[PDB]
Formats: C-alpha cells, sequence, structure tokens
C-alpha cells in the first residue's frame, strides 16, 4: 500500500514537471507551452 | 560599442526542466565584468 501511494504521488508530480516546462524554436516566434506545441504539433501532423 | 551595449536579457525557462535562468538587466560585458576601466577604451586600436 505504501509503495502504490509513493507510485502515484510520483506520477502526479511528474505530470506537473512535465507540463510545467515550454519551448522556443528559432523558426516559431515567441514561447509556445507543452500543450499548445503539442496540439500545434498535432495539426501539422495530421494536415500532412 | 556592441560590447558597451547594456542587453537587458528577459527571464526565460530552459527547456525539459524546472529551472528559470535569472533575468539579466542591462547586462554590458565590456563594463560589468570591469574591462572598461581596467582598459581605460571601449573598443580596440592599436598600432605596431
Amino acid at each position: 500500500q505504501e509503495f502504490h501511494m509513493k507510485v502515484k504521488h510520483l506520477i502526479d508530480s511528474l505530470i506537473d514537471f512535465l507540463n510545467f516546462p515550454r519551448f522556443q524554436f528559432p523558426g516559431k516566434p515567441g514561447i509556445y507551452t507543452r500543450e499548445e506545441l503539442c496540439t500545434m504539433f498535432i495539426r501539422e501532423v495530421g494536415t500532412v | 560599442d556592441f560590447l558597451n551595449i547594456p542587453l537587458t536579457i528577459p527571464e526565460m525557462r530552459l527547456p525539459y526542466t524546472i529551472i528559470t535562468t535569472p533575468p539579466l538587466k542591462d547586462f554590458s560585458l565590456w563594463e560589468k565584468t570591469g574591462l572598461k576601466e581596467f582598459l581605460k577604451t571601449t573598443k580596440q586600436s592599436f598600432d605596431l
């Protein structure tokens, strides 16, 4: 039970740790957050 | 003279991490490091 508690807390912390940072590419002006950049990539891949 | 320019570096965020780099206000490498005062100049001019 303690191991499951630690594992679920680690997953919850990791979700925030992954959705926290952003990106900034030279070809794409401005700073793009995780979800916005992911959605833009999904749309570009889908249309191509 | 470009080195004497106090470039204002904003507070960006490094990707793939949560480490947030501190902003640099009026950053002049030629002056803040103290080289302008030591060499008593803002440029280079040598004659041999």
